[PDB]
């Protein structure tokens, strides 16, 4: 499979940010709930 | 107009895309649920607090991955996108009905999500067996919401099966016989037949569970002369076919991938390959009771079911060996997709062999309901179905989008996932042999090590899926359009460019009747 | 994007699938509201949107075929396979119920008296009304066949006449079955016997109504000349479905009414 | 004549894992023998065997409910 | 009756750029709008019920 | 019972469980063979520059790869069925014990002569005396005479449960309205643990089974002391 | 029994019309005559509170939740016995 | 009909801005992954 | 008795149905419902592939019992050959003239 | 059981050849394997002079008129008991 060059290339920095945003969107909401498991369990 | 195009579609491509989006989303829900499971088991003691929440989670995990991730992606997604393209058809036979098959899914999902929110949810296991699922042990709307989700999902797939079979049988070039359609197409036709015949029995079964809970019938209640075992028979009569329905489209994709990246015109033993899928499809309807070996059935019938279950290995063996024979002498391209396919071939073999161990009713007495079975099906599903889904995805992604993925990141992704899943499930074989039951939220201290390693493996896989989300972002963000594609002579789906126009085959292909 | 050179039908974007899907959501959750929070509003709304959807979807199918002529031979052949495949799944659906019946009656449990019919149950006599129903349905198997032939021979009056007889016969069966339901000395809550009996014949009863309205639709389409002596798939499907309903009854009769009592 | 009974022996009529009928049948048989021997002015000491067997095999709760049923005359089995 | 099928063929084959579900006239449109309204309204209604039931209401 | 970092089956306490260990060794040998063969072939195929991309004749080797697996399966099945029939084998038991699953505990009934009945609950981890196993201790063990053929009848009074004891090779579901029979026989005295093996609700993880095997003599006195 | 009415039980709209009015419909009249020269009234069955009948694990979602859908008072007793 | 064709045009979401895409994708998969955790929370908060 | 009254296709079929109906009578197949018979496929007797545009995809089942069809775009111009068997195919205009 | 092997169980001599060698014949081999991995020998049944068996109202018109046509000495006793 051959391709033209990226029309809007994503530099390493851009990637680093994209990767950071992604991971965060997965880890923050879950971390919040999990961190507070006790606050819910105790009722 | 977003509406006319995305909500009122009658285009096999757009519908296929809608399925891939839905399935991607559902997979996140399912993955989250799988992590809460391992979180609870990652350390002795209890984390969630009440074990009913655990059970609710274990249940939802199963339904989401099976009904909302694997099937929509494999059949609804890759099915709709590729089937017409591989046989030169303008669209499916019933494009309007096809759109309903899709739209029945969000409602169906909603009802499943609703069941875990009202009351205490449905902590019944994905088998939802009565009496536990009855109106006494599970009073409230939960189980009923779960049953309805299943009805909608069933209706969706039955309607889908009718479409695929009609399409594949009626809409090929007049000169092309069934023995000239690519294996993926065969794989989705056979799967459609299995769905058509098995789903209605399930529907009958859960309708009976529903009337028992709400109309005072006693199909499964001994009080009225019913029998809880009757449920098991109906559920599993659907249930075994279902597991083969989850892997057949995968067998199809793996055949195309292995062939392509080996630089061959066709897979080895094409007809042996067709024969094998039909056989698996057929035998898959007469082995159900191997899920009921500790239920108390006559010894003679238990001997029959173990004997029958074992012959399924013969046709499966010819497939595994044909894939290897296809690689033989090939000019191998080590692409991400090829990597996923090689992993599938091996992992699936491990999971399948493990299933042969379990086919023995004598030995299943002590393995039944232990983590040994959880290990088996996670090898064939999490490393079978899923690995095919990933290979198929990276391979055809350029055809669906017109853009290419960053091949290196894709390989990184594979490497991580390969470690995560094995670390997660391999240990579980030990747990089972040594006696740890399934559906337990805690365990005797002796089983600590393996459960600990296992829960750790599960986080590795988490990293891999986050990573994957990024990989898709970068491809769309970078925008490297496709120029030329290899081997189009034996791979029709690519002939219309990437992505193919809204309407393909407006003028049919030309195939001589030599 | 040129002039198409294949005989298939590309259907105009349609809202009906979305609407039908939403209907399904309304009915199921409406049934959930009815069973648990004793309300029928949702279920009612659901039922309504469902009829509206079926009406409009099938209206369009007629427009697309009879009025726009999109049903080329290739398209019809597809429709035949779809109908057949549909009937097949209906057969499997009913198979679950026959399984349940045979499972219960062949191995009656101690709590039933260890015998079939359970002690305390007074089954209907198969030589009375059940025999009648049997003759009514088979008779309509015959009249619908005459209808079909009248149609292929271009006889409009007889096709309408035969179709009419078939319909009144199906209606007659519904009324008889309804009366029996009322007269029956056992109910759905009478254990596995009443369970098995009422959901199996109840569903069949529901299919007889679906088949009748399907035929009623064919009746009106004929009054308005929609059918030609060679192109009348709506009718053929109506007929196949009717025979399916006929056959399922024969199995209920022999299994549940005769053998099972 | 046995009272040197250890436990219900193997019964070829009920040779498989499911013994539901074994309990049931012996429970029935006993009450039927008991009734005959009491109804024809005779000895119930013949009916003993069945009571030992059904007693060994039937769960307590089943035996209790069946007895209660017979008392109220709603016992489904024909005794 | 009388055969007016040919007349309806013309109405529906008329190149008015209307999709078949509206090509029939002004009534198709009201039905359509009635249907869509009930579906969406009812869907909102059900979501609400789901909410109420989600919390212990007793 | 299971010890930390265990890999295989718990040691066999009965003869059928011994039989199974050996049958499993046999089967595992074969799965190792097949799985290693497949991996070697895969690695063989991917390690050469030689190519042969033209077509190859299908049929010829397909027979080896159909007949061979058929033979291997017969080699697993024969033994499997032999043992399968042994487990159900016409045994002449000297005692019958019933067990009834309940939502969250097992109750036992020895009624051959007396009307001995008792419940058996898991001992909470906070009431465990030092040296006791966390989620495995039950307050009232099920005492049985070692070296004898006991007949167990399993049933349930509510939902489904499954009475299992790995060490002895037993697992029989407990189903409401049904009496399932299994044959117990221990060749050693001792304590043997098991756990509910069918999801039965919230406390499905906390309703163990502990068997205590002692000589007949001690079984009898125990019977009498339990009423 | 068996069957054999000479020939022509196939091919021709006239033939199927012939069968419709000469065999099918007459059968219906006979079965109707029978089903009415027999169908009178079964004396309502003696009520005995069997536990495997009149099941109620959850109240019906209509009426008073204790009456089946096509409840017929003359022949269908409630769990407590006949109504009136 | 006159629907647009080509790379980035056969999809229900705009791919014209990589950062807006980053956001939509984040919300999309994010909400998906998040749901189970909040349900578990919701259940823990009724009792 | 008899009567008539039900229309025939010849009189009521409309749209594409009628088009394929009529076209079928003259022995023509504008809607590719039938399979094309092959010629000798030489340079002088190439398979004539009708097209309503300037290129049509051709699938060549090189030999009777082949499972793989060889696919390729045939263009307006000179006769092209199947990449696998060399059979010749030459584009020609379809009956609806572009 | 049931059945469903994907599609193509109709139309094409190639299809019926396919079914002949891929389904029909293999079934025969399996039933042959079974019928031989089971069929050994039933111990000859104990002879008890029941009157409703070994009927002789008229001697067979062959041999000594006391032996059935496919008489098998190992398993078929004469009215007086087994032969040898
Ligand atoms: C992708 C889905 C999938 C697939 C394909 C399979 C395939 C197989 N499975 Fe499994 N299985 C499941 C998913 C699947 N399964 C699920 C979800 C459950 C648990 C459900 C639940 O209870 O929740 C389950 C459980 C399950 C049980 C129940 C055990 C118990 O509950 O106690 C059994 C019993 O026999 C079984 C066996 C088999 C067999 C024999 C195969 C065979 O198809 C495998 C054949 C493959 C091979 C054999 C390897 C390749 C062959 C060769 C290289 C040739 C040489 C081989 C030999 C000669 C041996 N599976
Ligand atoms: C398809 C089936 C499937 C899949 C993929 C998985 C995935 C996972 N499952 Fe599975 N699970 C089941 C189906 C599945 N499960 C079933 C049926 C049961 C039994 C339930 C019951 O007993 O009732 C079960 C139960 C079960 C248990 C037993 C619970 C118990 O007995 O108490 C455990 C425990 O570890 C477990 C863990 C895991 C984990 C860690 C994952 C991890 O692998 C998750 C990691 C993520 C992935 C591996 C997939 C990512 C893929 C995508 C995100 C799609 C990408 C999209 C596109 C490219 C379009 N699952
Ligand atoms: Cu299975
Ligand atoms: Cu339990
Ligand atoms: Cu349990
Ligand atoms: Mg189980
Ligand atoms: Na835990
Ligand atoms: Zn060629």
């Amino acid at each position: 499979i051959t391709a033209k060059p990226a029309k809007t290339p994503t530099s390493p920095k851009e990637q680093a940010i994209g990767l950071s945003v992604t991971f965060l969107s997965f880890l923050l909401p879950a971390g919040w709930v999990l961190y507070h498991l006790d606050n819910y369990k105790k009722s | 107009m977003f509406i006319n195009r995305w909500l009122f579609s009658t285009n096999h491509k757009d519908i296929g895309t809608l399925y891939l989006l839905f399935g991607a989303w559902a997979g996140m829900v399912g993955t989250a649920l799988s992590l809460l499971i391992r979180a609870e088991l990652g350390q002795p003691g209890t984390l969630l607090g009440d074990d009913q929440i655990y059970n609710v989670v274990v249940t939802a995990h199963a339904f989401v991955m099976i009904f909302f991730m694997v099937m929509p992606i494999m059949i609804g997604g890759f099915g709709n996108w590729l089937v017409p393209l591989m046989i030169g058809a303008p669209d499916m036979a019933f494009p309007r009905m096809n759109n309903m098959s899709f739209w029945l899914l969000p409602p169906s999902f909603l009802l499943l999500l609703a069941s875990s929110m009202v009351e205490a949810g449905a902590g019944t296991g994905w088998t939802v067996y009565p009496p536990l699922a009855g109106n006494l042990a599970h009073a409230g709307a939960s189980v009923d919401l779960t049953i309805f989700s299943l009805h909608l999902a069933g209706v969706s797939s039955i309607l889908g099966a009718i479409n695929f079979i009609t399409t594949i049988i009626n809409m090929k070039p007049p000169a092309m016989s069934q023995y000239q359609t690519p294996l993926f197409v065969w794989s989705v036709m056979i799967t459609a037949v299995l769905l058509l015949l098995s789903l209605p029995v399930l529907a009958a079964g859960i309708t009976m569970l529903l009337t028992d809970r709400n109309l005072n019938t006693t199909f499964f209640d001994p009080a009225g002369g019913g029998d809880p075992i009757l449920y098991q028979h109906l559920f599993w009569f659907f249930g075994h076919p279902e597991v083969y329905i989850l892997i057949l489209p995968g067998f199809g994709m793996i055949s195309h991938i292995v062939t392509y990246y080996s630089g061959k015109k066709e897979p080895f033993g094409y007809m042996g390959m067709v024969w094998a899928m039909m056989s698996i499809g057929f035998l898959g309807f007469i082995v159900w009771a191997h899920h009921m070996f500790t239920v108390g059935m006559d010894v003679d019938t238990r001997a029959y079911f173990t004997s029958a279950t074992m012959i399924i290995a013969i046709p499966t063996g010819v497939k595994v060996f044909s894939w290897l024979a296809t690689l033989h002498g090939g000019n191998i391209k080590w692409s991400p997709a090829m990597m996923w396919a090689l992993g599938f071939i091996f992992l699936f073999t491990v999971g399948g062999l493990t299933g042969i161990v379990l086919a023995n009713s004598s030995l299943d007495i002590v393995l039944h309901d232990t983590y040994y079975v959880v290990a088996h099906f996670h090898y064939v599903l999490s490393m079978g179905a899923v690995f095919a889904i990933m290979g198929g995805f990276v391979h055809w992604f350029p055809l669906f989008s017109g853009y290419t993925l960053n091949d290196t990141w894709a390989k990184i992704h594979f490497a991580i996932m390969f470690v995560g899943v094995n670390m997660t499930f391999f240990p579980q074989h030990f747990l089972g042999l040594s006696g740890m039951p399934r559906r337990y939220s805690d365990y005797p201290d002796a089983y600590t090590m393996w459960n600990t390693i296992s829960s750790m493996g599960s986080f590795i896989s988490l990293t891999a899926v986050m990573l994957m989300v990024f990989i898709i972002w970068e491809a769309f963000a970078s925008k490297r359009e496709v120029l030329t594609v290899d081997l189009t002579t034996t791979n029709l789906e690519w002939l219309n460019g990437c992505p193919p126009p809204y309407h393909t085959f407006e003028e049919p292909t030309y195939v001589n009747l030599k | 994007m040129t002039h198409q050179t294949h005989a298939y039908h590309m259907v105009n974007p349609s809202p009906w699938p979305l609407t039908g899907a939403l209907s399904a959501l309304l009915m199921t959750s409406g049934l959930t509201m009815w069973f648990h929070f004793n309300s029928m509003t949702l279920l009612m709304i659901g039922l309504t949107t469902n009829m509206l959807t079926m009406y409009q979807w099938w209206r369009d199918v007629i427009r697309e075929s009879t009025f726009q002529g999109h049903h080329t031979p290739a398209v019809q052949k597809g429709l035949r396979y779809g109908m057949i495949l549909f009937i097949i799944s209906e057969v499997l659906f009913f198979t679950g119920f026959f399984w349940a019946f045979y499972h219960s009656s062949l191995a009656p449990t101690p709590e039933l008296g260890g015998c079939w019919p359970p002690t305390g149950i007074h089954p209907l006599n198969p030589l009375e009304v059940p025999l009648l129903n049997t003759s009514v349905l088979l008779a309509s198997g015959v009249s619908i066949t005459w209808a079909h032939h009248s149609l292929m021979e271009g006889d409009r009056k007889h096709m309408l006449q035969a179709l009419f007889i078939t319909i009144t016969l199906g209606v007659y069966f519904t009324l008889l079955q309804a009366s029996e339901y009322y007269e029956a000395p056992f109910t759905i809550s009478d254990g596995v016997y009443g369970s098995t009996f009422f959901v199996a014949t109840g569903f069949h009863g529901l299919h007889v109504i679906i088949g009748s309205t399907f035929l009623i639709v064919c009746f009106f389409r004929q009054l308005k000349f929609h059918f030609t002596s060679n192109h009348h798939f709506g009718f053929e499907a109506g007929a196949w479905y009717w025979h399916f309903v006929d056959v399922v009854w024969l199995f209920l009769y022999v299994s549940i009414y005769w053998w099972g009592s | 004549k046995i009272k040197n009974y250890q436990t219900a022996p193997f019964d070829s009529r009920f040779p498989n894992q499911n013994q539901t009928r074994n309990c049931w049948q012996n429970y029935l048989d006993f009450h039927r023998c008991e009734k005959a021997m009491t109804a024809k002015g005779g000895d119930v000491s013949v009916c003993e065997w069945y009571r030992r067997v059904y007693k060994s095999l039937c769960p307590i709760s089943w035996v209790s409910t069946w007895d209660d049923r017979r008392a109220e005359g709603t016992f489904p089995g024909k005794i | 009756f009388e055969n007016r099928v040919a007349e309806k063929q013309k109405l529906f084959q008329e190149d008015n750029g209307l999709p078949v579900h509206l090509k029939g006239g002004a009534t198709d449109n009201i039905l359509y709008r009635v249907t869509m309204t009930l579906c969406l309204g009812g869907t909102l209604y059900s979501l609400y019920c789901l909410g109420w039931a989600s919390f212990p209401h007793k | 019972m299971a010890y930390p970092m265990q890999l295989g089956f718990q040691d066999a306490t009965s003869p059928i469980m011994e039989e199974l260990l050996h049958f499993h060794d046999h089967t595992l040998m074969i799965v190792f063979l097949i799985s290693s063969l497949v991996l070697y072939i895969i690695s063989l195929m991917l390690t050469t520059k030689l190519t042969h991309t033209s077509t190859m004749d299908a049929q010829e080797v397909e027979t080896i790869w159909t007949i061979l697996p058929a033979i291997i399966l017969i080699l697993i099945a024969l033994p499997s069925l032999r043992i399968l029939y042994m487990m159900d084998e016409i045994n002449n038991p000297s005692l019958t014990v019933k067990t009834m699953g309940h939502q969250w505990y097992w109750s036992y009934e020895y009624t051959d002569y007396e009307d001995l009945s008792f419940d058996s609950y898991m001992i909470p981890t906070s009431e465990l005396k030092p040296g006791e196993l966390r989620l495995l201790e039950v307050d009232n063990r099920v005492v049985l005479p070692m070296e004898m053929t006991i007949r167990m009848l399993v049933s349930s009074e509510d939902v489904l449960h499954s009475w299992a004891v790995p060490s002895l090779g037993l697992k029989t579901d407990a189903i409401p309205g049904r009496l399932n029979q299994t044959t117990l026989m221990s060749s050693r005295p001792g304590l043997y643990y098991g756990q509910c093996s069918e999801i039965c609700g919230s406390n499905h993880s906390f309703m163990p089974i502990v068997l205590e095997l002692v000589p007949l003599k001690y079984f009898e006195k125990w019977s009498a002391s339990m009423l | 029994a068996s069957a054999a009415k000479g020939d022509h039980g196939g091919t021709g709209a006239r033939t199927w019309r012939f069968l419709t009015f000469g065999l099918a419909l007459p059968s219906v009249a006979l079965c109707t005559l029978n089903s009415w020269l027999h169908s009178g009234h079964r004396e309502r069955p003696a009520f005995i509170p069997y536990h495997h009948l009149r099941i109620r694990t959850k109240p019906f979602s209509w009426g008073d939740g204790n009456h089946t859908f096509f409840h017929n008072p003359r022949v269908n007793p409630l769990p407590t016995g006949y109504e009136k | 009909s006159h629907y647009e064709e080509g790379p980035g045009k056969n999809i229900p979401f705009s791919v014209e801005n990589k950062w807006r895409l980053l956001a939509m994708m984040t919300l999309f998969f994010g909400s998906g992954f998040a749901a189970p955790f909040f349900i578990v929370r919701h259940q823990l908060l009724k009792k | 008795a008899s009567g008539g009254g039900v229309p025939t296709d010849e009189e009521q079929a409309t749209g594409l149905e009628r088009e394929v109906m009529l076209a079928a009578r003259k022995g023509q197949d504008p809607y590719n419902i039938l399979a094309p018979k092959a010629t000798s496929g030489t340079k002088e007797d190439p398979n004539l592939v009708p097209s309503i545009t300037n290129k049509r995809i051709v699938g060549c089942i090189c030999e009777e019992d082949n499972s793989t069809v060889i696919w390729f775009w045939l263009h307006k111009g000179e006769a092209q050959r199947c990449p696998s068997c060399g059979t010749h195919y030459k584009l020609v205009p379809h009956q609806l003239a572009h």
